[PDB]
């Protein structure tokens, strides 16, 4: 309302994405979605550079496999860009999270329209959930949708 | 509610 969040920053070109000093040693997990053939490493740091990898932790106190986990990805609305095919997710769509020790199975429940200042979606609700932040477009700054998914099971990597 |  009175104060607008600075989370509306434009994600630099794809050149910085493939030329950026990738911090692999900083990766704490990975995300995979066969339905939309999307795969990206999870970056612990919620910096602008980290957001170029397509996935970065929103809250520092997030615990994979427990509570409401959330990641933000930069989408320019151009096929081939990060989080662009995320909006193609359908209800009940399976999503897998890979922690350095295990893998958690999540099921997409749907999508909704929320503002970029809505930190509530990322707040812990005493339940195991996942929240992905995807921007509608680089031209649409009115509102952005957020995809939500619930935990359906857990399976360790043997 | 960070970037994106």
């Amino acid at each position: 309302g009175s104060h607008m969040d600075a989370s509306k920053i434009d994600q630099p070109d794809l050149a910085e994405v493939a030329n950026a000093s990738l911090d692999k040693k900083q990766v704490i997990g990975r995300i995979s979605i066969p339905s939309v053939s999307l795969e990206l490493p999870v970056l612990k740091s919620s910096t602008e550079k980290n957001l170029l990898s397509g996935a970065a932790t929103v809250k520092e106190n997030q615990v994979m496999g427990k509570g409401n986990y959330a990641l933000a990805g930069h989408n320019m609305s151009k096929k081939g860009v990060l989080f662009s095919d995320i909006a193609s997710l359908k209800k009940g769509d399976k999503i897998y999270l890979y922690d350095n020790e295990n893998e958690y199975e999540y099921a997409v429940t749907g999508v909704s329209e929320v503002t970029p200042d809505k930190w509530e979606v990322v707040e812990d609700h005493g339940k195991d959930e996942i929240t992905l932040i995807t921007c509608v477009s680089v031209k649409d700054n009115s509102k952005r949708y957020v995809v939500a998914g619930d935990l359906v099971g857990t399976k360790a990597k043997k | 509610l960070p970037a994106t």
